[PDB]
């Protein structure tokens, strides 16, 4: 029931967030494809830096 | 018979008693019934959003 509660009403703001979505569309992607071309196929933010 | 013409394109009533034969009637509707389809499929996804 709780479990149901966040895929449905969660009665909080945070309930249905699109971006929410968004990381489990990124973490199919990345199941379909270890090979990075597929996963390239959805934007996200990519941090690099010096070490 | 350019007078006649233009008397029997004035007239709706003879436009409906005569050239009747075309099949354009039933794709009329076929066309028309997209706005109830845009009324009940957002409706539907606003019963998602809400639930």
């Amino acid at each position: 029931v709780l479990q149901k509660d966040d895929k449905g009403i969660h009665h909080r703001k945070l309930k249905k967030s699109l971006i929410d979505m968004y990381s489990e569309v990124l973490d199919v992607l990345s199941d379909y494809d270890a090979s990075y071309n597929t996963q390239d196929h959805l934007p996200r933010v990519v941090v690099v830096g010096d070490q | 018979v350019k007078e006649v013409l233009e008397d029997f394109a004035e007239d709706g009533e003879k436009k409906i008693k005569l050239l009747t034969g075309k099949r354009v009637q039933l794709a009329e509707d076929l066309k028309k019934v997209r706005e109830i389809q845009e009324k009940l499929d957002a409706f539907i996804e606003a019963l998602h959003q809400e639930k």
